C-alpha cells in the first residue's frame, strides 16, 4: 500500500448504511450489505443495498432476455458443444437479418433472433434511461446523468434506430460479437471512404482523447491535494477550501489560466457526454448524407497532398 | 382570440425571463435550421437556377 | 496579476535547476529553469512547422506546397537514412522539430514538478503527464529504435498523421485485434464512462432540484447502491479515473510497440495460440 | 459605467471622431483598390 | 475551416452548427471558471491573450445561491471576498517575482503553511453531527478484520528521530475511512491531529511515517478547540501548517538541487 | 409599430447591457456568417466572376 | 459625428476600456482574417502573377 | 496626427505596460508572419533567381 | 540612438531580469531558426560545394 | 514601478551600451557574409 | 575585454550559481546538437572518405 | 587545465551528491548514446564485415 | 543579485576569464578543423 492516496493503508468498518431515506412510493432498498478487505484497499468496502422497483425489475428482466438470445445463438452455432463455444466465443456472434428483409420481420432463423433481442436491448437501456430519471428525483438529485446517459443511448440508436431505418435495411446495424462487431465498424469505415476524413468522427476523438485528459488530470490533482483535503470536493463546492485554493494555481501557472472545483467537472461532464453527441452524428451522415468522406474531404480541399512514388494503373478503363 | 381573457393567468407560473428568452433562442436556431434545411433539397435558391451560371459565362 | 487568493502562495524556493534566477511569474504563468528551456523549443519548433508549411513537400513555388491547416503535413525522412539524419529539407525538419518537441513535453513536466514542489501538493500530475510523454517517446522513439529508422515516426500533419495511423494500422491487416490495442481501448472507453459519470454525480448533488440543500456524500453513496449496487467511493473515483487514463496510455504505449518490433504478422492470426491450445 | 454624463460625453468625444478617422482611412484603402486591382 | 468557399453540402452544414454551439459552450464554462477568485488583484503581467480585454473573454456571471442543509448558513457564487494578508515581503520590486516568509517560514503561515480562513465551524453529516470526529466518539467504527491498528504506534518524524505516539484516530461517520491521527506530541505533550495525506505506514516497526515536517515541529501544530471535533476552519488550517514542511522543514528543499 | 407604447416596459424585465451586446454578437457573427456561406454557392465574387483571372490574363 | 451629439449616453452601459481594447481584437482578427481570406482565392497579388517573372524565371 | 494629440487623454484608462508590450510581443508574431508569409510564396529570394542557384552551380 | 534618448523613461515599465532574460530567449530560438530556415533551401552551404568539395570527392 | 527615475536612468545607459554591442558585432557578421557570399 | 569595461556590474542582476550550470546545460545541448546537424550532410566522417568500405568489402 | 587553476571554489557553492552522479548519468546516456549512432554510420562492426564466415558461411 | 558591487566585481573577473578560456579553447577546435577540413 504505497502512499500517494493510491491504496486505503488501514480500513475501518460501521454498521451496513441502509442508504438515505426515500421518499413515498419508492420501495425499500434489498441486500445485506457485504464487506470486502481488497476491494475496499481500492475505495469502498461497504456492498448495496440495492433499489429494485418497477422500471428496475422490468429492465434488469428486459435486458437479460437479450442478451440469453445473444449467448444462446452464440452457443447456438457451435452446436452446443461448449468447447468449441468458450474457443470461439470472440468469434461467435448473432449475425443480423438478411438484406433480403429490409425492416420486415425476419424468421428466428435468417436475422430474426437479432432484432427480438436488439428490441429487447433497446428498450432495455431505454427502460434503464427512467430506472435512473427514478434514482435522482427520489433523492432531490438533478438529472445531469440521465442527460449524459441520454447522449449515450443518441449514438447506440443511431447504429439501429435513425440510420439503418433511414437506409431501409437491417442489414446496416451492428451484429452481436465480441470479434464481429469490430468488424462492423471495421468495414463501415471502409465503405464509407476512411472515417479519418469523417469530420465528426475526429471531433469525436478529439474527446475520446479529451476525456481521458482531464480525468487524468482532475483524478491526479484531486489527489496531488488529497492531501489538504481535496477529495471531498462536495464541502468544497459550497464553501472553497484550502485544497481547491491552491488546486487551481497549480494549472493557472502551467497553463495559465484555470476553473473552479465544481466548474471544472462541469468541462468534463461536457467533454464526455459530447463525446458521443459527435458519435450518434458522425454516423447518422454517415451512409445517408455522405457516401465516401475522403472525396468529400478533398472535396473541400481538407484531404492533403502527397508527392507520387508509388502508383497503379487501371484495367478497368484500359480494358 | 376570445381567449385573451383567461389567458393571462399563464404568466403567473411560467418566469418572464424563464420562457421568455427561452423563445427567443427556440426561434433562432429554428429560424436558420429552416433556411438550412430548404436551401439543401427543396430549393437552393442561391446557387441553382437563375441566375447562376454567370460566375461562368461572363464571370470566367 | 494574480488571484483573490493566490498572493499568499506566490512563495519562493521549491527550484530544480537556477530557480533563483529565473524564479519568477510572467503574468499567471511561472518560469524558472524549465521555464525558458520549454519556450526555447516553442518557437525553434513552432515556427519550423510554419517553415514546412511555407516550404512544403518538394518546394515553396511547387503546387503542393500549401497552407491549408488540413493539408499541412510535416513527415519524417525516408528508411533508408534509419538512425541517420536526413537533409533538413528532405526529412531534416521533422527530425529536428520532434527532438523539440521532447524538449518541450518533459520540460513542461519537470516545470511541473517544482510547480508542484512550491504549493506542497502532490507530485500526481506531472507523474500523470509522464504516461502521455512516455507514450510519445514511444511513437518516436522506442518504436522507431527497435524498427532501425526514425523514418517509421508519424507526419506532423493535423490530417497527415491520421493516414501514418491507417496504413501503419492495416499493416497488419484488421487493426482492431491487437490484444493490447483492445484492452486499451476499453479503458479509454471505460475513462469517459468514468466522466460521464462522475463530473455528473457532483453538479448533481450541489445543484439539486429547485428549494433543495446541497446534498452530502451521505447521497452520493446511496446513488450508486440504488442503481447498481456498489459506490466505489469520493477520492476513489478520483483514483480510479487517474488510473483509467495512464492505463488506457499505458496498455496503448504496448499496442503500438509490440507492433512490428515484437509482431510482424497479421494481428488477427496472434489470436491463434489461443486456437491451437491443446484443448479444442 | 461609473462616470457621469459629463466625462461620458468627452470620452465620446474622442471615441467618435476618432472611429471616423478609420471609416475614413479604410474607405481610401478600398477605394486605393477599385483604382488598382477591382474586383466583383 | 478555409477562408473562401466554393463547395455546399449538407454535411458541412452541421459541421459549423457545432462550432458555434462549442464556441458557445467553451464560453458558458469560462463564465463559471470565474465564480472563484477574480477579479485579479494587480497587473504584474498584463493579461495575456489573443484579445486582452478587461477581466476576460466572458463577463463574469451572476451569483449563484446554495443552500446548505439544515442547521446552516447559505453561500453565493461568485462573491465578494475582503482582500486577505500577506506574511511574507517581495523578493525583488519586480512584479511576478515571489514574496519571501517572514519569521520561521514553517510557521509563517505562507505559500505552502499558507491556508484560508475556511469557516470557523465544523462539517456535518446527513443527520448532524460532526462528519469527522475521533474514534472515542465513533463507538461503531473498527480497524478492518485484518488490518493492522494504527491506535498504539509512535508517529515517527523527517529527521527520524520519534515526535510522538498516536493516541487515537479519527474516522468519517459520512465517508466511512481513516482521515485524520489522534498524535500525542511528546515535546509539548499536546494532542494535534495528523492527516492521512501525509500520514505514511510501516506495518512492520508500527510507526507512522512523515516526511512532511521534522519531530520537532510536531510540537506547535495548529491545536484545534474541540477535541470532540476538528472545526473546518482549523482543519484546512491544520494539514496546511505540514505542508510547509513539504518547503521548510528543511533548508536543503527550498534550496536548489543543480 | 403599434403597442410601442406597451413594449417600452420590456427593459423592466431584462437589463440593459444583457440584451445589447447579446445582439452585437449574434449579429456580429452573422455577419461573417453570411458572407461565408454566400461565398460559395451563390455568386462566389471573390473568384468566380470577373474581374478576369488577374493572375492568366495579367501575367500573360 | 453628427449622431455622436446625443450617442454619448451609450456609454453608460458600455466600459469604455473594455469596448476600445474588445474591438481592438475583433480588428486584428478581422483584419488579419481578410488578406487571408482575399489571399486565399480571390486574386493573389503576392506572386499570383507580376512581377514573379524573376520568382520563376530568373532562378534557373 | 490629427485626432491623436487630442486623443492623448486615452493613456487614462490603457496604462502603458498593458498595451505597451501588448502590442511589443504583437509585433514578432506578425513580423515572422509576414516575413515568413512573403519568404513561402510571393518569392524566395534565397534560391527563386539569383545570385547563382549554388546548389545547380556553386557545388562544382 | 534617435529615439533612445527620451527611451530612458520606459525602465520602471519593463523591468530588469524579466524582459531581460525574455530577450536572450528569443535571440536565441531565432538565431537557430534563421540558420537553420536559411541552411534549407537557398545555400545549404554546409554540403553543396566548396571548399575543398570533401563532400564531392569523397561520396563520388 | 521597478525602480524610480533615477535607476531608469542608470540602466538605461550601462545596457544601451551592450543593446548595440551585439548589433555593431551583428552588422559585421551580416556583412562579412554579404562580402563572402551574396544572397538575394 | 571591451564590454568587460562596465559590464561588470550585470552580477548583481545575474545570480552566479544559476547562470553558470543554466548555460552548462544550454552549451552542452548546443553542441550535440550541432554535430548532430552538421554530421548530416556536411560530412558524416564516419563514412564519407577512408576508410570506410569495412561492409562493402568485408561483408562481400 | 587553465581555468582549473582557481576553480577549486567550485565545490564551495555547490553539494556534493549534485554534480557528482549529475554528470555521472550524462555520461551513461552519452556513452551509449554515441556508441549507438557510431555503430550506425561508418561502421556497423555489429554486423557488416569481418568476421564473417562462421556466422555467413556457417549458415549456408 | 544577493550582493554588492564591491563584492560581484571581484567575481566579474573571475568568470569572464574562463568563459573565454573555453571561447579560446573552443577557437582552437574551429582552428584545428578548418586546418584538417575546411568548410563553406
Ligand atoms: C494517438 C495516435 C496518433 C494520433 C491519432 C489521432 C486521431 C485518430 C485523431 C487525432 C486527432 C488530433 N490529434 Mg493526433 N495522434 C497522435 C499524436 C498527436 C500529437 C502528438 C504530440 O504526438 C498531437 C499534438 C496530436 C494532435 C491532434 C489534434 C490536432 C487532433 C485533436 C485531438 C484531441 O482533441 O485531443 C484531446 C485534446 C484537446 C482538444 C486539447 C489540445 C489539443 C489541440 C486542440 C491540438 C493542437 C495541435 C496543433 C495543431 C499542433 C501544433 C501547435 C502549434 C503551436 C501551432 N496528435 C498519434 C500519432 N489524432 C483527431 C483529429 O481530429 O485529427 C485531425 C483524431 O480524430
Ligand atoms: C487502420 C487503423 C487502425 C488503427 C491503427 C492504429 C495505429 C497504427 C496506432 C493506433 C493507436 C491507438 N489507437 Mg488505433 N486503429 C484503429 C481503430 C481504433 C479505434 C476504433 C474505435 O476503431 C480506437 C478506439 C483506437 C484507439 C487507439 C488508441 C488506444 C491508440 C492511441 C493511444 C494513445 O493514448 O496515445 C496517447 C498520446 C500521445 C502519444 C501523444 C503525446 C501527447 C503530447 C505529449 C502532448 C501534445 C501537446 C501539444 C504540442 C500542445 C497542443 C496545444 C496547442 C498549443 C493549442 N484505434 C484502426 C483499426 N491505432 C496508436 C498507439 O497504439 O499508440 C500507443 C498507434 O500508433
Ligand atoms: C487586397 C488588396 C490590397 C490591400 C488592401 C487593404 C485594405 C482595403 C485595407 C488594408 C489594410 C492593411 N493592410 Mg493591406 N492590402 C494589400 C496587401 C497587403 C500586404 C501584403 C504583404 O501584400 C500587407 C502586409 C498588408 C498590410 C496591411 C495592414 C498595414 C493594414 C491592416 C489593417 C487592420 O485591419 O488593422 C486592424 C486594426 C486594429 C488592431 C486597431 C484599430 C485601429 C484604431 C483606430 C487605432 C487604435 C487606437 C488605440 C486605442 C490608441 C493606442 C495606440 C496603440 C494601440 C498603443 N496589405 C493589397 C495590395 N489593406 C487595412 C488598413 O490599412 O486600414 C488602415 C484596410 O482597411
Ligand atoms: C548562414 C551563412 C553563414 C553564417 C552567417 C552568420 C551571420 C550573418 C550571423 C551568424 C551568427 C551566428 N552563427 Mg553563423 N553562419 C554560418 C554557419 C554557422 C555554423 C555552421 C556549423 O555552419 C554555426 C555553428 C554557426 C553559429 C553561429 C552563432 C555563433 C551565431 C548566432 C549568435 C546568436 O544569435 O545569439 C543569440 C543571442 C543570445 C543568447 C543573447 C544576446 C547576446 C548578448 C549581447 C550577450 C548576453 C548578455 C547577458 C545578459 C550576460 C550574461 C552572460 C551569460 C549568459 C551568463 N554559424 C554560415 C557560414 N552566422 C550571428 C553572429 O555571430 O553575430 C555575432 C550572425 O549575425
Ligand atoms: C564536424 C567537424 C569536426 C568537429 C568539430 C567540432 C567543433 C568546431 C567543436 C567541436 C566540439 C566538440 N566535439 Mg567535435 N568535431 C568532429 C567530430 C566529433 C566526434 C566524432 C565521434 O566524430 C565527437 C565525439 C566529437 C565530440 C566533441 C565534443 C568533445 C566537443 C563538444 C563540447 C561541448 O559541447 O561542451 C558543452 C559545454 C558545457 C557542458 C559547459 C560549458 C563549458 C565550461 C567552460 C566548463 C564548465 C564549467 C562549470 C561551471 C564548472 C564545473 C565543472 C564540471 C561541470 C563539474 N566531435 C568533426 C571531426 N567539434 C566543440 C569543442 O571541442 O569545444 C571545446 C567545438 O567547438
Ligand atoms: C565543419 C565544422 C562545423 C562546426 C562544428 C561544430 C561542432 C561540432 C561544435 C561547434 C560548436 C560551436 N560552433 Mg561551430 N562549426 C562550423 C561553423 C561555425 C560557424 C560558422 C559561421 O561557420 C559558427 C559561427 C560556429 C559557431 C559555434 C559556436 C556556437 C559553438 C561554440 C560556442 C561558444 O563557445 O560560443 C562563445 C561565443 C560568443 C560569446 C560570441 C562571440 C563570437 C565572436 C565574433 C567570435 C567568432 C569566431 C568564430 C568562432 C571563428 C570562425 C572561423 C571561420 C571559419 C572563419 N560554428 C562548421 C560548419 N561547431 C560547439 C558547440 O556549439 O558547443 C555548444 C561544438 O560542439
Ligand atoms: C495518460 C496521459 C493522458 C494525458 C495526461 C496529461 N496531459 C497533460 C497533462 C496530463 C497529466 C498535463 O499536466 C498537461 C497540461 O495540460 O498541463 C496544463 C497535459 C497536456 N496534454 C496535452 C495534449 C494531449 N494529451 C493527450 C493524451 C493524454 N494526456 C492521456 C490521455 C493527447 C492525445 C493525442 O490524445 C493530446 C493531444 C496538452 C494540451 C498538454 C501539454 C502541453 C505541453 O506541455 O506543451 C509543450 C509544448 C508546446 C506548447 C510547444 C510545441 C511545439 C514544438 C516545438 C513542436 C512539436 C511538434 C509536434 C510533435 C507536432 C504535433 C502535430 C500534430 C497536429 C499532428
Ligand atoms: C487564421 C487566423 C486569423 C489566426 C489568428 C491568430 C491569432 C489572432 C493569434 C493571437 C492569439 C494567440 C497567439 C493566442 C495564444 C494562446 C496560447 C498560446 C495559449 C497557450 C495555453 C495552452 C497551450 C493551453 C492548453 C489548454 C488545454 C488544451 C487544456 C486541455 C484540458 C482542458 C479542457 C482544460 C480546460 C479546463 C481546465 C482549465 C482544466 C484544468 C483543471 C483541472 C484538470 C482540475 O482538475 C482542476 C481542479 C480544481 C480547480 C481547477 C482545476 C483546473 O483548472
Ligand atoms: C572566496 O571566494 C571563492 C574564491 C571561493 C569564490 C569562488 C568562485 C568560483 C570558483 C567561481 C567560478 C566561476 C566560474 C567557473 C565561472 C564560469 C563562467 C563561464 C565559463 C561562463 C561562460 C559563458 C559562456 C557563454 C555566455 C557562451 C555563450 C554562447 C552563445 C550565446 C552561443 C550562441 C550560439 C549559437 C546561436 C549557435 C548557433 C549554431 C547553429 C547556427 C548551427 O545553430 C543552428
Ligand atoms: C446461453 O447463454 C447463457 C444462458 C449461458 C447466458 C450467456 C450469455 C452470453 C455469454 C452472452 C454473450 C453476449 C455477447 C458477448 C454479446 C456481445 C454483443 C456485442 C459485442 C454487441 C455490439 C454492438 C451492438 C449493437 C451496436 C447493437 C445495436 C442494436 C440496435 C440498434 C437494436 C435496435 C433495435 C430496434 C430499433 C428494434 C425495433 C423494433 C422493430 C424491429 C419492431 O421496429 C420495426
Ligand atoms: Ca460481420
Ligand atoms: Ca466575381
Ligand atoms: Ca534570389
Ligand atoms: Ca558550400
Ligand atoms: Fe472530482
Amino acid at each position: 500500500p504505497e502512499y500517494q492516496n493510491i491504496f486505503t493503508a488501514v480500513q475501518v468498518r460501521a454498521p451496513a448504511y441502509p442508504g438515505v431515506p426515500l421518499p413515498k412510493g419508492n420501495l425499500p432498498r434489498i441486500g445485506r450489505p457485504i464487506f470486502s478487505y481488497w476491494l475496499g484497499k481500492i475505495g469502498d468496502a461497504q456492498i448495496g443495498p440495492i433499489y429494485l422497483g418497477l422500471t428496475g425489475t422490468l429492465s434488469i428482466f428486459f435486458g437479460l432476455v437479450a442478451i440469453s438470445i445473444i449467448g444462446f445463438n452464440m452457443l447456438a452455432s457451435v452446436h452446443w458443444d461448449v468447447f468449441q463455444f468458450l474457443k470461439h466465443f470472440f468469434w461467435l456472434g448473432l449475425e443480423p437479418p438478411p438484406p433480403q428483409y429490409g425492416l420486415r420481420i425476419p424468421p428466428l432463423s435468417e436475422g430474426g433472433w437479432w432484432l427480438m433481442a436488439g428490441l429487447f436491448l433497446t428498450l432495455s437501456i431505454l427502460l434503464w434511461w427512467v430506472r435512473t430519471y427514478k434514482r435522482a428525483e427520489a433523492l432531490g438529485m438533478s438529472q445531469h446523468l440521465s442527460w449524459a446517459f441520454a447522449a449515450a443511448i443518441f449514438f447506440y440508436l443511431v447504429l439501429g434506430f435513425i440510420r439503418p431505418v433511414m437506409m431501409g435495411s437491417w442489414a446496416k446495424a451492428v451484429p452481436f460479437g465480441i470479434f464481429p462487431h469490430l468488424d462492423w465498424t471495421a468495414a463501415f469505415s471502409i465503405r464509407y471512404g476512411n472515417l479519418y476524413y469523417n469530420p465528426f468522427h475526429m471531433l469525436s476523438i478529439a474527446f475520446l482523447y479529451g476525456s481521458a485528459l482531464l480525468f487524468a488530470m482532475h483524478g491526479a490533482t484531486i489527489l496531488s491535494v488529497s492531501r489538504f483535503g481535496g477529495d471531498r470536493e462536495i464541502d468544497q463546492i459550497t464553501h472553497r477550501g484550502t485544497a481547491a485554493e491552491r488546486a487551481a494555481l497549480f494549472w493557472r501557472w502551467t497553463m495559465g489560466f484555470n476553473v473552479t472545483m465544481e466548474s471544472i467537472h462541469r468541462w468534463a461532464w461536457w467533454c464526455a457526454v459530447l463525446t458521443v453527441i459527435t458519435a450518434g452524428i458522425g454516423i447518422l451522415l454517415s451512409g445517408t448524407v455522405v457516401d465516401n468522406w475522403y472525396l468529400w474531404a478533398v472535396k473541400h480541399g481538407m484531404a492533403p497532398a502527397y508527392p507520387e512514388v508509388v502508383t497503379a494503373v487501371n484495367p478497368y478503363e484500359t480494358a | 382570440f376570445t381567449m385573451n381573457a383567461n389567458l393571462y393567468k399563464i404568466w403567473l407560473i411560467l418566469d418572464p425571463r424563464r420562457v421568455l428568452v427561452s423563445i427567443v433562442a427556440f426561434q433562432i436556431v429554428l429560424g436558420l435550421l429552416i433556411h438550412m434545411i430548404v436551401l439543401s433539397t427543396d430549393l437552393n435558391w442561391l446557387d441553382d437556377n437563375i441566375p447562376v451560371s454567370y460566375q461562368a459565362l461572363g464571370k470566367k | 496579476a494574480m488571484l483573490s487568493f493566490e498572493k499568499k502562495y506566490r512563495v519562493r524556493g521549491g527550484t530544480l535547476i537556477g530557480g533563483d534566477l529565473f524564479d519568477f511569474w510572467v503574468g499567471p504563468f511561472y518560469v524558472g529553469f524549465f521555464g525558458v528551456v520549454g519556450f526555447c523549443f516553442t518557437l525553434l519548433g513552432v515556427l519550423l512547422i510554419v517553415w514546412g508549411a511555407t516550404i512544403g513537400p518538394t518546394g515553396p513555388t511547387s503546387d503542393l506546397q500549401t497552407y491549408n491547416l488540413w493539408r499541412i503535413s510535416i513527415a519524417p525522412p525516408d528508411l533508408s537514412y534509419g538512425l541517420r539524419m536526413a537533409p533538413l529539407t528532405e526529412g531534416g525538419l521533422w527530425q529536428i522539430i520532434t527532438i523539440c518537441a521532447a524538449g518541450a513535453f518533459i520540460s513542461w513536466a519537470l516545470r511541473e514538478v517544482e510547480i508542484c514542489r512550491k504549493l506542497g501538493i502532490g507530485f500526481h500530475v506531472p507523474f500523470a503527464f509522464s504516461f502521455a510523454i512516455g507514450a510519445y517517446l514511444v511513437l518516436v522513439f522506442v518504436r522507431p529504435l527497435l524498427m532501425g529508422a526514425w523514418g517509421h515516426g508519424f507526419p506532423y500533419g493535423i490530417l497527415s498523421h491520421l493516414d501514418w495511423v491507417s496504413n501503419v494500422g492495416y499493416q497488419f491487416l484488421h487493426f482492431h485485434y491487437n490484444p493490447a490495442h483492445m484492452l486499451a481501448i476499453s479503458f479509454f472507453f471505460t475513462n469517459c464512462l468514468a466522466l460521464s459519470m462522475h463530473g455528473s454525480l457532483i453538479l448533481s448533488v450541489t445543484n439539486p432540484q429547485k428549494g433543495e440543500p446541497v446534498k452530502t456524500s451521505e447521497h452520493e453513496n446511496t446513488f450508486f447502491r440504488d442503481i447498481v449496487g456498489y459506490s466505489i467511493g469520493a477520492l476513489a473515483i478520483h483514483r480510479l479515473g487517474l488510473f483509467l487514463a495512464l492505463s488506457a496510455a499505458f496498455w496503448s504505449a504496448v499496442c503500438i510497440l509490440i507492433s512490428g518490433p515484437f509482431w510482424t504478422r497479421g494481428w488477427p492470426e496472434w489470436w491463434n495460440w489461443w486456437l491451437e491450445l491443446p484443448l479444442w | 459605467t461609473g462616470l457621469t454624463d459629463d466625462e461620458a460625453k468627452e470620452f465620446h468625444a474622442i471615441f467618435m471622431q476618432s472611429m471616423y478617422a478609420w471609416f475614413g482611412l479604410v474607405v481610401i484603402a478600398h477605394l486605393l483598390a477599385w483604382l488598382y486591382r477591382p474586383w466583383l | 475551416s478555409a477562408g473562401i468557399t466554393h463547395y455546399i453540402d449538407a454535411a458541412q452544414i452541421t459541421i459549423w452548427a457545432f462550432w458555434l454551439f462549442f464556441f458557445g459552450l467553451i464560453i458558458y464554462l469560462r463564465r463559471e471558471d470565474k465564480r472563484e477568485g477574480y477579479p485579479l488583484d494587480s497587473d504584474r503581467t498584463e493579461r495575456s491573450g489573443g484579445r486582452v480585454k478587461v477581466v476576460g473573454f466572458p463577463d463574469l456571471p451572476d451569483p449563484k445561491t446554495f443552500v446548505l442543509p439544515h442547521n446552516g448558513g447559505t453561500v453565493v457564487a461568485p462573491r465578494v471576498e475582503a482582500p486577505v494578508a500577506v506574511n511574507a515581503t517581495p523578493f525583488s520590486p519586480a512584479p511576478g517575482s515571489p514574496l519571501v516568509p517572514n519569521g520561521d517560514p514553517m510557521l509563517s503561515g505562507f505559500g505552502p503553511a499558507a491556508s484560508p480562513d475556511r469557516p470557523k465551524h465544523c462539517d456535518l453529516t446527513f443527520e448532524g453531527l460532526p462528519k469527522i470526529v475521533p474514534m472515542r466518539v465513533a463507538k461503531e467504527f473498527s480497524i478492518a478484520e485484518g488490518d493492522p491498528d494504527p491506535r498504539g504506534m509512535t508517529v515517527v518524524g523527517l529527521d527520524g528521530e520519534v515526535a510522538g505516539t498516536v493516541s487515537d484516530v479519527w474516522v468519517d461517520r459520512s465517508e466511512p475511512q481513516i482521515r485524520y491521527l489522534e498524535v500525542e506530541v511528546a515535546a509539548n505533550k499536546k494532542k494535534v491531529l495528523l492527516p492521512i495525506g501525509f500520514s505514511r505506514f510501516d506495518k512492520k516497526a508500527r510507526k507512522v511515517k512523515v516526511d512532511a515536517i521534522k519531530a520537532a515541529h510536531f510540537a506547535n501544530v495548529p491545536t484545534l478547540s474541540n477535541p470532540d471535533q476538528v472545526t473546518l476552519y482549523e482543519e484546512d488550517k491544520v494539514c496546511a501548517y505540514y505542508a510547509g514542511g513539504k518547503l521548510y522543514a528543511t533548508a536543503e528543499r527550498a534550496g536548489p538541487l543543480l
